């Protein structure tokens, strides 16, 4: 019966809430009370990549710390070389509505997608459309290579999918969200991944299966960004709520909230700093903010753009940070 | 709907059987990890020139 | 006879009118042009041909205005107390900027055309390189044109006397008159005709497009502005160029001074002199601050 | 200042890439981009077929009329939240909004007690006064005339608007509907709305779109020059 299931669901929700509440003996604000502050973080624009002719929507680094791929809404996907300002590749897309980028961990391939509901995989040979995966019913919002023959995509039809690039078939489908899925992050071991949706929630999925293990809530609006802590035990959430939130997997609840009274803009991306001691978040007010992740204190500000900050990324070695923007400028700070 | 409510109840039941570690045992781990990798973070403690890739 | 009063009027008109008008023009033009330049520098990006021409015009106006403060100390103390080289440099820069502004206005008028015909910037003359090339050509050509002014601008020094004569009251009246007529023809009449022709064509285009469209807002403001530009240019510039030549020719060999008339002509020339300089003050407003786009953007960038 | 062979080769490759990028940008800057919108099935199917010579998301159409290359983007197949991808269309030249006149005495199948004209008005209100579109002009196509004209009789317009007080003649009912749609514009000082009762089976829709687009372009050019 309808009531026989509704009451059981409500009871389960209440029991879970009580169980997770009876576990917060302390908070991640009293333990780190005596931790010394990181001080003042000041960064200088080391490079300015200046190739795109329209807004930039995505960006990725690749496990090299030298080259990065950027996508803009002018039908071009540019692969640069950070140490210089050179352009290594420029790929023309069949559709100029792109909102995602991905660099293969091995550096051979790249991927893109957007309002055409198709994930296009290009082969760099290190140029030519190697594959075109089409099984979604909504605009793609993220994609992340697991290997040279596997990829995880997230669409606006409220679903994620794990593909098989060799054959193009949808190996697995992850459902459960009740709104558009706007981001996803792969765990360092690539055995689990988190996804943040427009229903103001995040979910933890097992890649080897198709089941959601935990659901995290607390945000008051859509979530636009997601990031994993370097050891794979926690994650960060970026939303329009202007409240950066850190959550833990083992404790299964929220730990800290990063917000200020003078910030009203939404957050369009988040990222860590190779140690988890800094959290960099891009905002709609053309600014990027560096927070002390352990004390929730605004350590610093980066301000070099003038239209928005739609993509933020940190080098694997945490050497530098590339910041692409709708102003068609990729600023690399150090 | 007897088809969606059953799935919702099953999912809720499957997520309430997980073992949870006490808070202040997961914040301590985060603090320890942040402390053990302090010297390997060029953004926290900047590296001297001639070691920065983008000195120019 | 009947011109002692004329002499007193000329003396007063030189002593007071010129000084006060030059001071007012200096202050107003400096304020406006500084506003425009700083708005163009740290507030505007993606420069096109029109922006280049307008910035050059503003720079010329500012440079012309910088020559006024040294001319306002004189006409009050009754003599030029600076060195001869300073006098020559001051007058040369004044005239060069005066005559460069006209060419920049002509090219602005030409650039207003070629945008109703080629709305996508698909013409050769609309390239950002051609704008700078033509700007440099204009500057060099104007300097070359003003080069032969040095012999006449030479100052006057004598026993108990150190005075700087203006362009119209220096040198040999015959050679001076010939050079003045050549300068008028090359620097005022031809640019005026080119500007009038191109603005007439633009006005015809606006009239044809206005009365053969659907139910939409009419193109009435641009037509009025196009007419006003030509009207202002002509009104402010024609009397000065007429009176300069009239005065220069008044002191030629066949003077005959039938009624000591060479006092009235000098007075009229003096009165018409500061009118022409009003273009430097007027241009900022008319060309930059009368448009909502530029002033809105400048205010927004001023707020930081 | 010394450069190796490999460095010079990389610089040459980058310069060639930049040259190609600039050429592509200049070539693509000469195209007019229009955004096609409509509520339910007011149109967007006959309009596209009438203007074309050369759930899969965006659908893109090309056509040239006299000297302008138009690209039209139909995005009616995106059954997603319109708030999260609308800003991708911020720089479009104009928005072609299609509303069917005959949908004035009908209700949605999925939900009754909901007029289709009111739904169209809601969508038009949301898009006209939406951000990202404070300076974008709208071409309103009031389709399906001659079926509203012959359906107006024996079915008074008061079914849709209970306040209408006038004759049942088509000539004034259509004007009332057009005025009701035009009154939703709260930015009368910065936006223009061009309306066409597009039941012209001939090549009259493309001519109207061309005229409106040329007017928009001329006004923009005059605005950029200081005139307006
Ligand atoms: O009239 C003036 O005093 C200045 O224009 C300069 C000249 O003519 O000497």
């Amino acid at each position: 019966e309808l009531d026989q299931l509704r009451q059981e669901a409500e009871q389960l929700k209440n029991q879970i809430r009580d169980a997770r509440k009876a576990c917060a003996d302390a908070t991640l604000s009293q333990i780190t009370n005596n931790i010394d502050p990181v001080g003042r973080i000041q960064m200088r624009t080391r490079r300015t990549l200046r190739g795109h002719l329209a807004k930039i929507y995505a960006m990725h680094w690749g496990t090299d710390s030298r080259l990065l791929v950027s996508a803009s809404q002018d039908g071009k996907l540019i692969i640069w070389d950070s140490y210089t300002t050179n352009k290594v590749h420029a790929i023309p897309l069949r559709s100029s509505w792109v909102m995602t980028c991905a660099y293969a961990p091995s550096g051979n391939y790249v991927a893109c997608g957007g309002l055409d509901n198709i994930c296009s995989i290009y082969n760099l040979k290190t140029v030519r459309v190697s594959r075109e995966l089409a099984g979604h019913t909504g605009y793609l919002s993220c994609c992340r290579f697991l290997d040279d023959n596997q990829i995880v995509t997230s669409s606006g039809d409220t679903t994620c999918a794990l593909w098989d690039i060799e054959t193009g078939q949808q190996t697995t489908t992850f459902t459960g969200h009740t709104g558009d899925v706007m981001s996803l992050s792969l765990a360092p071991d690539t055995r689990l991944f988190v996804s943040g949706a427009c229903d103001a929630s995040a979910k933890l999925w097992d890649v080897r299966e198709g089941m959601c293990r935990q659901t995290f809530t607390g945000h008051e609006s859509d979530i636009n960004a997601i990031c994993f802590f370097p050891n794979g035990n926690a994650f960060a959430t970026g939303s329009d709520d202007a409240t950066c939130r850190l959550f833990d997997l083992r404790a299964d609840q929220e730990l800290m909230t990063y917000s200020h009274d003078n910030i009203i803009c939404g957050i369009t991306s988040v990222s860590f700093s190779k140690s988890g001691r800094l959290l960099l978040a891009g905002y709609d007010d053309f600014n990027c903010n560096v927070w002390d992740a352990l004390k929730a204190d605004r350590a610093g500000v980066l301000a070099g753009h003038d239209n928005r900050v739609s993509c933020l990324g940190v080098t694997d070695d945490g050497m530098a940070v590339a910041t692409g923007s709708w102003d068609s400028f990729l600023k690399i700070w150090n | 709907s007897i088809a969606q409510a059953r799935k919702l109840v099953e999912q809720l039941k499957m997520e309430a059987n997980i073992d949870r570690i006490k808070v202040s045992k997961a914040a301590a781990d985060l603090m320890a990890y942040c402390e053990a990798h302090a010297k390997e973070d060029p953004l926290l403690t900047p590296v001297p020139a001639s070691e920065n890739p983008f000195r120019e | 006879a009947t011109c002692k009063n004329w002499l007193a009027a000329e003396a007063a008109l030189e002593k007071y009118y010129l000084s006060i008008f030059y001071g007012i023009e200096f202050v107003v033009g400096v304020l406006g042009n500084t506003i425009v330049v700083y708005g163009y520098i740290f507030s505007l990006k993606n420069w096109n041909s029109s922006n280049i021409y307008l910035f050059n015009l503003s720079v010329s106006d500012l440079a012309f205005l910088c020559t006024l403060p040294m001319l306002i100390r004189s006409y009050a103390n009754g003599n030029w107390i600076y060195g001869d080289v300073l006098c020559i440099s001051n007058r040369y820069v004044l005239h060069a900027n005066l005559y460069t502004s006209i060419l920049f206005l002509t090219f602005i008028s030409i650039d207003r055309y070629l945008i109703i015909k080629y709305p996508f910037r698909e013409h050769l003359l609309q390239k950002k390189e051609f704008a700078i090339l033509i700007s440099l050509a204009i500057w060099v050509l104007v300097t070359l044109e003003l080069l032969p002014i040095l012999p006449l601008i030479n100052p006057v020094i004598t026993d108990n006397g150190t005075t700087c004569n203006d362009f119209a009251s220096s040198g040999d009246p015959n050679y001076n008159l010939i050079y003045s007529m050549c300068l008028t023809l090359l620097g005022f009449l031809i640019p005026l005709f080119v500007m009038c022709f191109f603005y007439y064509k633009i006005a015809l285009f606006l009239k044809q497009r206005n009365r053969q469209v659907a139910t939409a807002l009419p193109l009435e403001k641009p037509l009025n502005l196009v007419i006003m530009a030509v009207v202002i240019f002509s009104v402010l510039f024609t009397p000065y160029h007429v009176m300069r030549n009239v005065r220069i020719a008044s002191r030629l060999g066949s003077w005959k001074q039938y009624q000591c008339t060479q006092v009235v002509i000098n007075s009229f020339y003096i009165v018409t002199r500061p009118l022409a300089f009003l273009n430097s003050v007027i241009n900022p407003v008319f060309y930059f601050l009368l448009g909502d786009h530029f002033r809105d953007m400048l205010m927004n960038q001023l707020r930081h | 200042c010394t450069l190796s062979a490999e460095d010079k080769a990389a610089v040459e490759r980058s310069k060639m890439i930049d040259r190609n990028l600039r050429e592509d940008g200049e070539k693509a800057a000469r195209e007019v981009k229009l955004l096609l919108l409509g509520a339910g099935e007011s149109g967007k199917s006959t309009i596209v077929k009438q203007m074309k010579i050369i759930t899969t998301g965006i659908v893109e159409t090309h056509f040239t009329f006299k000297d302008l290359h138009f690209k039209m983007f139909d995005v009616g197949a995106q059954r997603s939240e319109r708030k999260k991808w609308i800003h991708c269309f911020e720089g479009v030249t104009a928005i072609i909004f299609c509303v069917a006149l005959s949908d004035y005495d009908l209700v949605l199948a999925e939900d009754e007690e909901m007029n289709r004209m009111h739904e169209s008005m809601k969508l038009f209100d949301s898009i006209c006064n939406n951000k990202w579109f404070t300076d974008t002009s709208i071409i309103l196509f009031l389709n399906k005339k001659d079926l509203f004209e012959e359906k107006i009789k024996k079915s008074p317009l008061t079914i849709c608007y209970p306040e209408y007080a006038g004759s049942n003649t088509y000539e004034e009912a259509a004007a009332y509907i057009q005025c009701q749609f035009e009154d939703l514009n709260k930015r009368k000082d910065t936006k223009e709305i061009y309306t066409h009762f597009t039941c012209s089976t001939d090549t009259k829709n493309v001519q109207f779109v061309f005229d409106a687009v040329t007017d928009v372009i001329i006004k923009n050019n005059l605005k950029d020059c200081g005139l307006f």
